[PDB]
């Protein structure tokens, strides 16, 4: 008896089609999960022969709520803190973000995705805490759905680790993750900080899970979330009239397999609705765009907010926005 | 160039 839901399979799809013509894209992908379960609401490709649901990707930005979480719960920041986001070098690579800001406050960093800010937080903790932080959301570990190429992505089992190695790993980047990987991580940061396996059979509520965060740190870094799909945001083209949402849009660059990046582009967003009290994790990713727009937030945030709109309407859910 | 997994290529940082 499967999880999936044919009307939000149906509206997936729909949109998910269209955003790829759009954007003149190769493919596209959408995982929607149901974040007190672990069901698969809905997971679609488009095209449906182009089997993307289990291609790995670096997941950029989408890891940047992780290190605001691990940073507050070892007690480096607090929740008003200040961060200096003023450009610097690490062993001589040049930090910087798209825009820059002198200073940002954590709902800042998220705000303007701010590689400066996440970057002195990595640099402030132990190589081994995000390391921790992540494998306890589900990166490197198995989804076991039963789907062909699925596994466990591209996770580093690291002795040594330089500044950059950090900091890149703060960025989300060095490591791959799937789709249903990333919509795992972004349910377990809808409950709060428990950890369930996905599901593609029915269960009945409530699903015990394993305890992987603190519910009021999880929770005060989805609240921070808020900010990307809202004026000066990155995924502010995903914003759902009536409804708060936590977000995170993000870019990376297409890997050979001799592990040499080519020009072509990624472009995804995570997130779960209604931030006020999550539903549903989505995860969206368009592949080789080529309509003249390449990175997340112009690429797959609208899709985000067309997809999830569509859902939350559909289920009924009360909007929680004002 | 970039290369993975040991210098990548980073959204909003060349
Ligand atoms: C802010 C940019 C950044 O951290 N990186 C990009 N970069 C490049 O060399 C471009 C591919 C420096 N980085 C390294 O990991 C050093 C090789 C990552």
């Amino acid at each position: 008896p499967l999880s999936i839901d044919e009307r939000l399979q149906a509206l997936v799809y729909r949109e998910l089609n269209n955003a790829v013509a759009f954007n003149k894209a190769e493919s596209g992908s959408a995982v929607l999960v149901d974040v007190n379960t672990g069901e698969v609401l809905a997971m679609a490709n488009s095209p449906g022969r182009n089997r993307t649901i289990t291609d790995v990707f670096e997941p950029g930005s989408t890891v940047k709520p992780m290190v605001v979480m691990t940073a507050l719960q070892r007690g480096v920041v607090r929740e008003n803190s200040v961060l200096n986001t003023i450009p610097y070098r690490i062993n001589g690579h040049e930090i910087k973000d798209v825009a820059r800001y002198s200073e940002l406050t954590l709902t800042g960093v998220l705000q303007k995705s701010s590689n400066v800010g996440v970057s002195k937080l990595a640099l402030a903790m132990p190589s081994s805490a995000l390391v921790d932080t992540y494998s306890r959301f589900g990166l490197g570990k198995a989804t076991n759905l039963g789907l062909v190429g699925e596994r466990s992505g591209l996770y580093p089992q690291k002795q040594r680790w330089s500044d950059i190695e950090r900091a890149t790993f703060s960025f989300g980047y060095g490591l791959m993750v799937t789709p249903l990987q990333l919509a795992r991580v972004y349910a377990t940061i809808g409950s709060y900080g428990i950890y369930r396996p996905l599901s593609i059979t029915k269960v009945d509520p409530p699903v015990p899970g394993e305890r992987v965060f603190p519910e009021s740190i999880v929770r005060t870094v989805v609240h921070m979330m808020e900010s990307v799909a809202l004026p000066g945001g990155g995924g502010v083209k995903a914003a759902i009239k009536g409804y708060r949402i936590a977000i995170k849009t993000g870019t990376a660059k297409k890997v050979g397999p001799d592990g040499r990046y080519i020009n072509k582009y990624i472009a995804y967003t995570a997130g779960v609705a209604p931030a006020s009290q999550p539903r549903f994790a989505l995860v969206v990713v368009i592949n080789d765009p080529q309509a003249g727009k390449y990175y997340g937030g112009a690429v797959s945030a609208p899709v985000f907010g067309a997809i999830m709109g569509g859902v939350l309407r559909t289920m009924n859910i009360e909007p929680d926005a004002l | 160039a970039c290369s993975f997994p040991k210098c990548p290529w980073v959204e909003g940082c060349a």
